[PDB]
């Protein structure tokens, strides 16, 4: 019949207060003939009623998708608490359960080193600007740029990839127009991640 | 985002003789109210400090 | 209890690459249960069959399931232009046999750029340092990234996944760790690159402490 | 990768040649594969089958 799928937060939405994390438990293959869907939510066990489910809506298939957003407090994501998504309905003979937590192990600071083009790549219309983040524990990180006190937005980050140490490193390539990387611009990589102070740090880069 | 809201919040997170019930009371005052940081800090920071042993 | 599932894999991007390696296709069946464990293969080219295939011994699983693997040999030229490998999996209790069907990612090869980045200054306080290669604007993703200095492989390195770039091209970094003495003494390291879209499937950049 | 340069090379471009047909062409790399020793000669003999049978 139907599966349950159980998402955690953005790795962004723990580590900032001013923004609003959430667990989002989804439901898949929902059947036509019986589709009323039932959650029970569970933080540490112990049953929660915060949650709010979206009315199920038609999918590709002749099925409904249906998704319930638990709001967590970011301190107790990052205080390691499980989440349980309990989901009833009469298409399964059992209900089924999915359970999410932070990844255990001890929190590693991630080291942000910023890295200008490659000489060879100045011969580009557009070159490189590499942001280096390496030896941070868990995988859960945000990466963003920008200059002059606003956003650029024409970067991409690997995902993370496993050290040979147990730790974690990515990569961020933003690219710029070479003359603007000519002229001075300063440009920095922020960097969001639990075992940072602040969650937050920032790194500048230019000529 | 707000430096100080989010500063305020990282400390509070990491004062080790708070209780739950006490942190969690610092972080929603902090969440309703972002121009009442540094009063709340400094409140948290109190009260750590009188929990030491 | 669902039947066993067959899952097939293309060839190391090295292998089909380099004449002096030898490609191979991969054909893995899981949940074979321990009552009908009698699998057998047949593979295709295109839709013609072929005969040079190997199996690999039965062997038990974790969840007290069995696993059973057979390999079969490719050309370089094959896989590389294109054709069709097929994998088709039979029991005396399947109700259907399987079958599974890879080839190499179609679209128009583009040819990488390779560039070497030296340790950042504020890294230089570590006992180890990270070289840094950076290749972008390759297409399609199958690609190799090896480090070595003096005629001897670095090993102590990893390599990102391809990722996908705003122009419809990857890239990705290769990170080496050498420790900081190495770089201080004048060790030249190598980055090498293997593409289908390099002349020679092969081209190679060097970094060492230098004048900037 | 110690690999050979000259063999790898010659497995290159004899792969590229246009005018060649399949069979000729894997009978070539084949020959590559058996002797690498061989790989300026099969270069060079690949070459000119390719040139003689140009449009
Ligand atoms: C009938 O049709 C149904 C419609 O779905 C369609 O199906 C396919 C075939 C195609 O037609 C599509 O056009 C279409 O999607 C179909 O439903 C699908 O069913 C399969 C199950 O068989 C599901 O498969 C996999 O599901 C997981 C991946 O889903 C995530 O990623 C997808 C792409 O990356 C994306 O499409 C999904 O929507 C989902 O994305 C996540 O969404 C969460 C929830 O919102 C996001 O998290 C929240 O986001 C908020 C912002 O919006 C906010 O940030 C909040 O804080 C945050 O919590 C999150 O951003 C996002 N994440 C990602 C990574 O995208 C996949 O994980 C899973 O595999 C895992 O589990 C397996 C075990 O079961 C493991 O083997 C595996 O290794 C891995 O661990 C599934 O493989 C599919 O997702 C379904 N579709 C959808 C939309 O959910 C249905 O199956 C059809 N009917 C039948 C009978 O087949
Ligand atoms: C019973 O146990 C068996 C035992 O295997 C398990 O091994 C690991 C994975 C761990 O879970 C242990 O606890 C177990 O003992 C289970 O077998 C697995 O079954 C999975 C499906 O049920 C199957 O899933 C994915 O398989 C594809 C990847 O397989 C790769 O990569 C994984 C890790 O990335 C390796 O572990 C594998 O060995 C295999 O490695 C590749 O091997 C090639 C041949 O040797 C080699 O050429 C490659 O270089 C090498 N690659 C790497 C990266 O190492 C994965 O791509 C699939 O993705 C699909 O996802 C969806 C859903 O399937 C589909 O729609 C997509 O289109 C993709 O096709 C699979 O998700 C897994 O491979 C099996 N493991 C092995 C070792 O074969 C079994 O499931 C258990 N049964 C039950 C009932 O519990």
């Amino acid at each position: 019949g139907p599966s349950v799928f159980l998402f955690p937060p953005k790795p962004k939405d723990t580590l900032m207060i001013s923004r609003t994390p959430e667990v989002t438990c989804v439901v898949v293959d929902v059947s036509h003939e019986d589709p009323e869907v039932k959650f029970n939510w569970y933080v540490d066990g112990v049953e929660v009623h915060n949650a709010k489910t979206k009315p199920r809506e038609e999918q590709y298939n002749s099925t409904y998708r249906v998704v319930s957003v638990l709001t967590v407090l970011h301190q107790d994501w990052l205080n390691g608490k499980e989440y349980k998504c309990k989901v009833s309905n009469k298409a399964l003979p059992a209900p089924i359960e999915k359970t999410i937590s932070k990844a255990k192990g001890q929190p590693r600071e991630p080291q942000v080193y910023t890295l200008p083009p490659s000489r060879e790549e100045m011969t580009k219309n557009q070159v490189s600007l590499t942001c280096l983040v390496k030896g941070f524990y868990p995988s859960d990180i945000a990466v963003e740029w920008e200059s002059n006190g606003q956003p650029e937005n024409n970067y991409k980050t690997t995902p993370p990839v496993l050290d040979s140490d147990g730790s974690f490193f990515l990569y961020s390539k933003l690219t710029v127009d070479k003359s603007r990387w000519q002229q001075g611009n300063v440009f920095s990589c922020s960097v969001m991640h639990e075992a940072l102070h602040n969650h937050y740090t920032q790194k500048s880069l230019s000529l | 985002f707000n430096k100080e809201q989010q500063n305020a919040f990282y400390e509070i997170l990491h004062l080790p003789n708070l209780n739950e019930e006490q942190r969690n009371a610092f972080i929603q005052s902090l969440k309703d109210d972002p121009s009442q940081s540094a009063n709340l800090l400094a409140e948290a920071k109190k009260l750590n400090d009188a929990q030491a042993p």
